[PDB]
């Protein structure tokens, strides 16, 4: 098969197609290296990224909800990472 | 017969067989699943998590009917997510999870589904279709493509699982036409699921 090209496989889901996932310890720490919480290196915490269909964060948001909810109130269509 | 291999459990949906879906992979044992899956026959079980909430569930926590897959094309993206699109090809039971703790992986039988042809299969198959026609003015995301193939469907079963995939239904009712393996029982829901107004006939 191999039913579409790399563009198209990547592009596939514009322009609303999002997907939502975990932010690990590690991303946080990447995008703030002047400091970030204790509590952002803690289970007890967990913040989602919606990421357009080609991998671009859009938007970070307090917790998988809200990511969700984010999304829909944007036009956006989210779908999970399994 | 009964064959081990490895599982991606899903969220939030549930993949038909003969339903070609992009899905995105971003738990460490999924994309564990998916790894092993593609240095081999390319082959996974979808399968449906009982609660989209739950990140790590357990096997007891994810239904006992899921669909055999290919992998048809594989991108992993730079946050690591992997973009894959899956072909569903036949409804599998479950029989269990084996011991792997790097993924998850099962053993799954074969399924036989009630199929054919009294004038109820085919009474139901022209109504189903007729229904669907009336279903989409009311719900105006199903693709047109599917407005144009679906009436063409000739096998009822699969006539079934492509309307269900389509339906606007909980997740549950989603699973619960994956379970039903006689077809014209398959029909009788879908149709069901398809009445806007609770019909008087079951009360």
């Amino acid at each position: 098969s191999r039913p579409l090209t790399s563009e198209a496989f990547a592009a596939l889901g514009a322009p609303a197609l999002v997907y939502v996932r975990p932010i690990k310890a590690a991303e946080i720490l990447a995008d703030a290296p002047e400091g970030v919480e204790d509590l952002d290196l803690s289970p007890d915490q967990t913040l989602y990224a919606v990421c357009r269909a080609d991998g671009e964060r859009l938007a970070v948001l307090i917790d998988r909800d809200t990511a969700i909810a984010a999304a829909l109130a944007h036009e956006l269509a989210p779908v999970s990472v399994h | 017969e009964l064959r081990t291999l490895p599982v991606l459990p899903l969220r939030d949906i549930v993949v038909f067989p003969h339903m070609v879906v992009p899905l995105f992979v971003g738990r460490d044992k999924s994309v564990r699943a998916l790894e092993e899956v593609m240095r081999g026959d390319k082959q996974i079980l979808l399968v449906t998590q009982k609660n989209s909430a739950d990140d790590d569930p357990a096997p007891g926590d994810i239904f006992e009917v899921g669909v055999l897959a290919t992998v048809l094309q594989l991108l992993k993206l730079p946050d690591g997510t992997v973009k894959v699109l899956v072909e569903g090809k036949a409804r599998a039971a479950v029989v269990s999870f084996t011991d792997q703790e790097s993924y998850y992986e099962a053993q799954i039988g074969e399924v036989s589904e009630d199929d054919g042809a009294g004038p109820e299969a085919e009474a139901l198959s022209r109504a189903v279709v007729e229904q669907f026609e009336n279903y989409v003015k009311l719900n105006k995301k199903v693709p047109p493509e599917a407005l144009a193939s679906i009436p063409q469907i000739a096998e009822p079963g699969k006539l079934a699982d492509s309307i269900a995939a389509h339906l606007s239904v909980k997740i549950g009712d989603k699973q619960n036409l994956l379970e039903i393996f006689d077809v014209v029982k398959r029909l009788e829901k879908v149709f069901a699921l398809m009445e806007g107004e609770i019909s008087v006939l079951q009360v």
